[PDB]
C-alpha cells in the first residue's frame, strides 16, 4: 500500500477506511510513522522517586529500562543487550546501580554505559570501545507535572508544545491541584483489538456511555447514573470536545468529580473536588476551577489515555492489529488523604481494571470493531465520524483548540484521525508539519 | 519449613504450610469439600443471588491481586507492590451480580457458559476463633462464549469461612495473588 | 505471484501445485476471485420460516445476517454497523423487527435500513443521512429449492445456470422428493485444513472410501460396507461421475439410498425410497426416480457440499489456507414421518458430525494434506487427478454434463479444478467466461 | 434458588441443584467418586471393551448436546435448540468401540494418548426410584497424539447409574451440554 | 481386562487396573489423598527442601520417560522404545533442587508461580510388600513466568510410597510416561 | 528485502544484524539458500541398522523418510504422497518393505517405488506411469562415520569435503575411538527462538558458561565447576577454537572428557578416555589422541551441533523466525561398558535434554535474544562478535582451519556467520564457492 497516496482517513477527518483496524503492513507502518515519532508514556515520578529506582515500559513494541539517575534526571534505553541483544532487565520494577547480562554478563550502568565486560583485559585486552557500546538511548525523556513521556525522535516537538491545546485542559488537575501520582504497579490485561479502537474511545466517545455502560450504571449508581440505557441525554451545555493540533484531545462533562465511581465515594469525592476548587477560583479563575473538578475523558496521541477525577489512567500497548496489552493505573491527588486515595485507587481498578466491570461492557465493541477491519467487504469500508462536523469552533475566547461546545460528539476523533493520517503519509516531523499547517481550518469546515 | 534454607519460600506461603501439616480432621476436610463444591455449582450455572445468599457473609472481603514482577534478590525497592483485581466487601460483590443479571449487560447475550474445577482442599479450625474455618483449594475455570472465545483461569483460593444465618457456613474472606501477571484471558471478570 | 500467469491447474485439470492449499497469498486472492464471486450457503426456508427470523452465516470470511422480510423474500447484509464497524448480531439465530448495535445504540431494520439513531435530533439535527447508511447488503440473493445462496457480486449468473449440468441430479431429490429440510442447528468444528481438501473430497471421491473408511464401513454396517479395507471394488456400472461450467459436480452410486448409515437404519430408509421412486417412476421417468434413491456426493462450487440420502450438508467455511470451519446440517425429506426425521438427523451427526466417526478417518488426510503445502520441497509439487481422463464425455443422451460412467474417478476433481484456475487468474465474471468457452473440450480430451 | 429473582439460572439447572442441596449422604459421594475414577482409568487406558462391559448398562442414552446460541431475550423462534453430537443406546456405543478398535482405524497409530481429571462430584439416589443414582461430576479430558497434536476438553456431566448385572452399577443415562459452541480441538471424537 | 480382546491396551496398563479393582480401602484412599495434596502443596510454593525432606525417600527412583512413536502393528523394530526425561536417585533430586535454590539462578528471577490440581487418586497395598503403599493420580501444573508465559503440563502418576524416618509415608518410586511426545511448554523443568 | 546486496553479516564476520533472528521473510529465504541445500543430519545406522528399518527426520521445515535398503545402503525420501500429498508415515521409527497411504491406498516401497494402486487395472489400466511417481528423493546422502546426513542440492561438495577442517578434531573420537553409538529415541521440545540462537553457542560460546551456567556448574559439580559465576578463567592454553570454509567450527577445551557430566560419573569417564587416549598415543599422535578426550562443542553448519565427550547430539530444526524444534539425542562410544552406556545417555538427557537443568540456564537467553530480532528499534542493531579478532590464524602446522588459540572467544561465530552470509546472498553452489575465494583470509585480517 503506498501510504503517501493513500486516502486512509477523509479530508476534515470524516471517515476512515475500516482497514486500518486489522491490516499488519500498516500495523508495521505505524511502527515507524506513529510509535518511533511520537511521544509515548513511560512512568510517573511517584514510581521511580529515588536514585537508582528503575521501572520497564513499552515503546510501541520495543521494551525500555526507565531509570532515576544520580543527578535526579530521567534516562530511558533500550532493553537489549549490546553484546548479542539478550533481554537486560527480566523484572517490571526495582532498584540498582546498573544491570548485568545473564549471557555473558556485561555491566552496564544505571546511566547506559557498559560499565564492566568479564576478563575483558584477558580477553579483549584494550580493544574493546566500550564508550561505543552503552545501551541504545531513548532521545528524548520529558516530564509533564511528574508524568514522563519518552519519544524515540530527536526532531519532535518538546511534549508541552506536542500537547498543544490540549494542556490548556490538563493543568487545573495536572499542575494546579497541587500535583497527582500514579499509584501502581498497573494492571495487564490482553485484549483482541487494535489500539486504536480504545484511543479513540477515550479521546471522544461521551456518545456509548449510556447504551455500552447501561448495566454499570444502573448497578453502580455513580454521578452519571441517569444516562444509563440512553434513559436521559446530557443538559444543554453539559460538556464540551476539543482536539489540538499533534492529535490530542478531550471531552470536558462539567462537574462529574466522582466520574466512574460508586455510590460508595460519590460524596466524600464531591465534597473534596468542591472544595479544592473553592480554592481554586483564587488562584486561576473560577472557569478554570471548574475544568479541575470535571471530568476529562482524553487521550494523549497517540496510545495514552485517562479520566480525570475517575482517576483512570491507560496505556494501549501495541502488539499487532487485532492485540493490545492494556495497562491500567490509578491517578490521585497529592494532598487526598491517604485512605481516601488507597479506596480511590481501589477504586479505578473495580471499574475499570483487569476485572472492571465498566471496562467489560466495552470489550467486544473494540475487538469486534477491531476485527471487522480485516474481513474482506469491511476493510474498504467508512468508518463515521461526522458528528458535530460545521458546529466546531477555532480560537475561542474562553477554550482554546478546536472544540465542540457540546458533550457528546466525534470532534475529537476528527483531529485524532486528522493526525494520525498526517503522520501515516509524512516520513518525518518537517512533513508532518507541512502536512498540518491548515489542521485547524480543515477541522472547522462547513 | 526454615525459610532461611528454603530460599523460595515465602514468610506468608510458610505459614500457611504449617496450619495444615498440624492436624487433620478427615472430616473437616469432606464439609470444606461439599461446601466449595456447592459453591462452585452455584456459580457455574450463573446463581449469583444465590451464591450471595448462600455462600457469601455480609463481613466478606474478596481478594484477587496481581503482583508486580520484582527481583528475587530486590531489598531497596519499596513501594506498592500490588494491585487489587477485586477487593470487594459485600455490598461491591452485590454491585457485581446486578450488573451480571442486568438485561442490558449486553456481553452476557448469548448466555456464557462456565464450568469449575475445584481441587486439593484442605481444611483447619483457627487456632484462636474456633468458629473460624480455615479452607484452602485450587480452582481451574473455564469460561466460553461467543462460538469461539475460551478463557482458563488457573489459581489456588486461601478462604476463611464462618458459620452465619441459620448457621450456614459462609465465606468471610478469599484471598487469591493470581499467578499470571498479564491475563490472556481478555479480563478476570470470574469469581474465583 | 501473479495469478494471469501461474499455472497453478494444468490444462484439462489434471494437476495441481500442492501449494494451492498452503498459500496464504493465495487464499487472500481467493477471497476476492472465489468467494466474493461466486454463489455461497446461507441457509434453508425451514430454518427462517416466518417474518423476521433471522441467522448468521459465513460468506467467506465476512458474516452475514440472513432475514426472512415481512413479503417473504431473504434479504442478506454484512453483520457490521455502518458507524464505526461493531458486529451488529452476536447470536447464530432468533426473530426480531430489527437490530441494535451495542456500541451507540443505531437500529437498523430486518430490511437493513437505518431506522434509528439515539438522540438524532439533538445530536444530527437533520443533517444524517440515513437513506444512505443501510447495512451493506449481499447484492443477489436466490433459493434452489428452499436451499438459500448468496452472492457479493452482482454480475454473477443466476443460481440456476450456475448449477449447469449438476442441477439435472439433484432435482430428483431436491425438487421431486415433495422438497427437503435442513434440520438445524449446525455442528460447527475447526480442523486445520484448507477449505479445498474437504471441497475436492465430496465433489468427486469415491476412491478413498474403501480404504480410508474401512474401520467405519466395517464397524458400522452400512449400505457400502463390502468395500472395508478395499476388500472389494464396486461392480460394473455401479455407478458414474459428472461435472459443469462453474465448478460442482458429483458421483452418483446407483441405489444407495441409506448411505452411511449404520444398519439400524437402513432397511427402513430402503423402504422408504423405493417406496418414493416407484411413484416417481411415472412422473419423472425410470432413470431419474432411480437417481433420486442414489447416493450423490456432490460439492456445489466452491464449498458447499452434500451426500444426498445420506442427508449430510456441509459448508466448509474459510478462515485461513490451513484453517476451516466446518458446518454440518442433515437434510430430509419433508414427507418422511417425523420419528424417522429425528433418527435421520441424529444419524448424520454421528456419522460425518463434531463426533462423526466417518468424518474422523478423514481428518489426517485433509489436514496433511493441506499442511504440506507449505512445506518447501512440496510447494511446487504436482497433486494427480487424471484418474479417468480420456474417457469422459459430454452431450451424452441420458447423463448430461461431462461425465465419467464409472462409479470411481477424478472427472469431478478436473471439472472443479478447471473452473477453479479460470476464476483465480481472472478479474471479472467476463473474463471466467471467456476462459470457459471451450470448458467441456478441454475436460474431454484424449 | 428463585429463577424469576436469579434472572440467568435454567429451569434445568435450578432442578439439578435442588438434588444436592437436599440430603448429602457421605458414603454415597464416597462410592460415586470410586464408581468414576475407574471409570476414567479404564477409559484412559482405552479399554473400552471394559468399559462397555463394567461401566454402561444395556438401557444407556449417552447424549451430548450442542445448543444454537440465541438472544437472552429471545421469545419467539422456536425451532430445534440444540443437535446431537452424540446420542447413543448401547449398540451405537458398542459401533463406536469397535471402531476405536479395529486394527485398519489409520488414526489410531500411531497409539493415542488419554488423561482424564475428573472433579466436583455430587451423588444423590433418585426420589421416585431407590435404586437410580443420580452423579454429577466435571471433566477435563486431555488427548494428546501424533508429536504435537494437543486437544483438551472441558465438561459437566449429569449421569443416572443403576445397578445392573450382579449388582455393579453401571451408567444409564450420561447428559452433556458441552460449552464450547465451536470446537478446536479437530473434533469431539473422546468419550466424556 | 482381556488384552488380546481389548486390542488397545498394554500389558502394563491391563496390570495396574487389576491392583485398584480388587480391594477398595476407603481410609487408605483417604490417606493417599493427604499425602498428595500436601506435597503438590510443597512443590506449589517451591519448599523444595521440605519436599525431599518430608516427601521423599532415600532409595527413591523419580522417573518421566517418553515413549517413541510406533506403529500400533509394529513387531520388528526392537531399539530403545523410551528416553529417560527424568530418572533419578535422591542425590540427582537434590542436585536438581540445589539448582532451583541457586542465587544465581537467573531464570528463577522474578520468582515462578507454581499451581498444581491433583485428582483421581487410587490407592492400594502392596500384595507381597505389606509395608509398600501404590498410589495412582493425575496432575494438571501450571507454571507461569515472566508476565506472559504460561505453561501447562498433564500426566497420570504411579507411585509407590513406603514408611521411612518417623513414620514419616515418603515417595520411593514415581513413574510417569509423558503423554505430549514433542514438547509445547519450553521445557519439562516441573517436577511432575 | 534484496539478498543480494543487504548486508546482514559485515565484513571478516565480525557482526550480524539483529533482524537475521526474527525476519519471517528471510527465514523463509533460508529454506531456500540454507536449508535446501546444505548439509542436514538424518540419523544413525545405529538407529536404522537392518534392511526396512526407518526413521522419519526433519530437513528444514520438510519430513523425510529415511530407510535401509536391502543392500546396505540408505535412501531418503519426501514424507509426502504423489497422489494427492498426504503424508504417508506418521510414526517416528519402524521397520517395513513399505509405505502405503492412508488416504485412497497406494503402496511405496522402502526404495520409493510406486509399487502398487488400489484396483489399477479396473482404474488406470495401463495408463497410469507408475516409474514416474516414485517418492520424491532426496539427491545426495552421505555417512560421517555411521552419521548419515542428506542434502537436497545435487550440486553440493561431498560431506566430507564440507566439513573441511573441522573433520580433523572430530575424527579421533567419531573414527579413531572405535566408533560412535547415537542412543535414541530424541527428546523433542519447541523453544521460541531462532535455529541460528543455538547453532551460534553450540559453535563458539565457551564466554557464555561461567555465568549463564553458574547455578548448574556449582550444583552438579562437573569438570567445569570452577568456572561457576565467573569465579575463574580456564588457565592459559586451556584451548581453542577454529571455523571452516563451509561454516562448520568448534570450540576445544583441552582434556574435558567428562564434561557437563555431575560428579556421579567424573571418575569412570576420566578414566576410560584417559585408558583410550594411551592406546591411542601410538595409533594417531599425542596431540590428536588428546583431542579425542578434549571436550569439543562443535556446529556443523547449520543446524546440527554436539558436545563430543559430554555425548549431546542436537538438532535445532527450523519451524519459523522465531520457532524451533529442539532434538536431542546422546551419542556414546561403542566399546564402554553397557552399564556406563546407559548412565551416560540418561546424563545427557538430565542435563541437556527436554527437563535438562543445563539447558534451562540458556532458555531465556536464545529466546529473547531472538524475539529482540522482530522489535522495531532492534532490526538494525548490530550483534557483535568480534571476541579474539586479529588474533586468528589459517594454516598452523599443527591445528588446522582458522584457528584462535585460546580457550574463549568469537571466532567459530564469524566463521558461521562468513558462510551463511555467502549463502544468503548466493543462488547456488557455485556463487558460494566465488564468493568464498578468500574465506580464511577475510577471517584472519587485522
Ligand atoms: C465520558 C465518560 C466516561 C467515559 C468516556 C467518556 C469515554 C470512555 C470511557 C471508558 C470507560 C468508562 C467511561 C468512559
Ligand atoms: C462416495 C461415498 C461416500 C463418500 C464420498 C463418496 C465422498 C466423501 C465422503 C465423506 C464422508 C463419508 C462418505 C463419503
Ligand atoms: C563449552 C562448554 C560447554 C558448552 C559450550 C561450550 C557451549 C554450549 C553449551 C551448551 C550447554 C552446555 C554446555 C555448553
Ligand atoms: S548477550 Fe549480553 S553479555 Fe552477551
Ligand atoms: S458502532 Fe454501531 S452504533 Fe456506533
Ligand atoms: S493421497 Fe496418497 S493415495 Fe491418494
Ligand atoms: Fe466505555
Ligand atoms: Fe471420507
Ligand atoms: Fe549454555
Amino acid at each position: 500500500m503506498n501510504y503517501n497516496n493513500k486516502i486512509l482517513v477523509s479530508e476534515s477527518g470524516l471517515s476512515q477506511k475500516h482497514l486500518i483496524h486489522g491490516d499488519e503492513e500498516l500495523f508495521q507502518h505505524e511502527l515507524k510513522t506513529i510509535f518511533a515519532r511520537n511521544w509515548l508514556f513511560l512512568t510517573h515520578d511517584s514510581l521511580i522517586p529515588a536514585p537508582g529506582d528503575y521501572v520497564t515500559a513499552k515503546m510501541g513494541i520495543d521494551e525500555v529500562i526507565v531509570s532515576r539517575q544520580n543527578d535526579g534526571s530521567i534516562r530511558a534505553f533500550l532493553n537489549v543487550c549490546r553484546h548479542r541483544g539478550k533481554t537486560l532487565v527480566s523484572v517490571e520494577a526495582g532498584n540498582a546501580k546498573g544491570f548485568v547480562c545473564s549471557y555473558h554478563g556485561w555491566g552496564f550502568g544505571s546511566n547506559g554505559e557498559l560499565q564492566s565486560v568479564p576478563f575483558e583485559k584477558d580477553l579483549y585486552g584494550e580493544s574493546l570501545n566500550k564508550k561505543c557500546l552503552g545501551l541504545k538511548e531513548v532521545a528524548r525523556v520529558e516530564s509533564f507535572h511528574g508524568f514522563i513521556y519518552g519519544c524515540f525522535d530527536q526532531e519532535a516537538p518538546p511534549l508541552m508544545d506536542y500537547l498543544g491545546d490540549a494542556a490548556w485542559y490538563l493543568e487545573p488537575m495536572f499542575k494546579h491541584s497541587g500535583g497527582l501520582e500514579l499509584v501502581g504497579p498497573p494492571g495487564k490485561v490482553v485484549i483482541k483489538a487494535n489500539w486504536k479502537a480504545p484511543a479513540e474511545n477515550f479521546v471522544g466517545d461521551a456518545y456509548h456511555v449510556g447504551w455500552t455502560h447501561a448495566s454499570s450504571l444502573r448497578s453502580g449508581e455513580s454521578i452519571f447514573s441517569s444516562l444509563a440505557g440512553n434513559a436521559a441525554l446530557p443538559p444543554e451545555g453539559a460538556g464540551l470536545q476539543m482536539t489540538s493540533k499533534y492529535g490530542s484531545g478531550m471531552g470536558v462533562l462539567w462537574d462529574g468529580y466522582s466520574g466512574v465511581h460508586s455510590a460508595d465515594l460519590v460524596p466524600e469525592l464531591m465534597a473534596f473536588g468542591g472544595a479544592k476548587q473553592e480554592r481554586l477560583n483564587k488562584e486561576i479563575g473560577d472557569v478554570r476551577a471548574r475544568i479541575y473538578r470535571s471530568h476529562l475523558n482524553c487521550t494523549v496521541f497517540p496510545n495514552n489515555s485517562m479520566l480525570t477525577c475517575s482517576g483512570v489512567f491507560k496505556v494501549w500497548n501495541p502488539i499487532d492489529a487485532n492485540t493490545t496489552e492494556v495497562w491500567t493505573y490509578a491517578i490521585v491527588e497529592k494532598d487526598m488523604p491517604e485512605d481516601l486515595k488507597r479506596r480511590l485507587a481501589d477504586s479505578v481498578q473495580r471499574t475499570v481494571g483487569p476485572a472492571g466491570f465498566w471496562e467489560s461492557d466495552d470489550n467486544d465493541n473494540m475487538e469486534t470493531a477491531s476485527q471487522n477491519g480485516k474481513k474482506y467487504q469491511s476493510r474498504d469500508s467508512d468508518l463515521l465520524s461526522n458528528l458535530g462536523f460545521g458546529e466546531d469552533v477555532y480560537g475561542d475566547a474562553v477554550y482554546p483548540g478546536v472544540v465542540g461546545k457540546s458533550a457528546i460528539g466525534e470532534t475529537s476523533y476528527r483531529g485524532f484521525y486528522r493526525a494520525y493520517q498526517a503522520h501515516v503519509s509524512s516520513s518525518n516531523w518537517a512533513e508532518f508539519e507541512h502536512a498540518s499547517s491548515t489542521w485547524h481550518t480543515e477541522l472547522t469546515k462547513t | 519449613i526454615n525459610i532461611q534454607e528454603d530460599k523460595l519460600v515465602s514468610a506468608h506461603d510458610a505459614e500457611e504450610i504449617l496450619r495444615f501439616f498440624n492436624c487433620h480432621d478427615s472430616a473437616l476436610q469432606q464439609e470444606a469439600t461439599t461446601l466449595l463444591t456447592q459453591e462452585a455449582h452455584l456459580l457455574d450455572i450463573q446463581a449469583y443471588r444465590a451464591w450471595l445468599e448462600h455462600c457469601v457473609g455480609s463481613e466478606v472481603q474478596y481478594q484477587v491481586i496481581s503482583r508486580e514482577l520484582r527481583a528475587a534478590s530486590e531489598r531497596r525497592y519499596k513501594l506498592n507492590e500490588a494491585m487489587n483485581v477485586y477487593n470487594e466487601n459485600f455490598q461491591q460483590l452485590k454491585v457485581r451480580v446486578e450488573h451480571q443479571l442486568d438485561p442490558q449487560n449486553w456481553g452476557n447475550s448469548p448466555k456464557l457458559r462456565f464450568t469449575r474445577f475445584i481441587t486439593n482442599v484442605q481444611a483447619a479450625m483457627d487456632v484462636n476463633d474456633k468458629e473460624l474455618l480455615h479452607i484452602r483449594s485450587n480452582v481451574i475455570l473455564h469460561r466460553a462464549r461467543r462460538g469461539n472465545q475460551v478463557d482458563v483461569f488457573y489459581a489456588a483460593r486461601e478462604d476463611k469461612w464462618k458459620r452465619g444465618e441459620g448457621g450456614v457456613r459462609k465465606l468471610v474472606q478469599r484471598f487469591v495473588d493470581y499467578p499470571e501477571r498479564i491475563l490472556q484471558t481478555h479480563n478476570l471478570m470470574v469469581f474465583l
